[PDB]
């Protein structure tokens, strides 16, 4: 009574409809800031003018 | 609850409830142990 286990399982089944098929999500977070950049796009440099 | 029943296995009795203030905290004294299974709504937040 008023005691619950928070963990529940999806139990995915292919026979389920569109709203129950499992989906894989990858969330990318960037941080545009004044600090020096480590990761950068694939672009070609040029001589200093 | 706390009332007589009819042989409604074939013909379930339907009660329409409207225009009232509903409380569920009193339904926890039905028996020493009973199932309060819920589908589609979490057991909590029912009042809200
Ligand atoms: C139902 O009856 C039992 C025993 O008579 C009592 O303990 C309980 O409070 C009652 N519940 C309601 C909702 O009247």
């Amino acid at each position: 009574f008023n005691c619950y286990f928070p963990l529940r399982s999806y139990s995915f089944r292919p026979t389920y409809g569109v709203g129950h098929q499992p989906y894989r999500v990858v969330v990318l977070s960037f941080e545009l800031l004044h600090a020096p950049a480590t990761v950068c796009g694939p672009k070609k440099s040029t001589n200093l003018v | 609850f706390n009332a007589t029943r009819f042989a409604s296995v074939y013909a379930w009795n339907r009660k329409r409830i409207s225009n009232c203030v509903a409380d569920y905290s009193v339904l926890y004294n039905l028996a020493p142990f009973f199932t309060f299974k819920c589908y589609g709504v979490s057991p909590t937040k029912l009042n809200d």
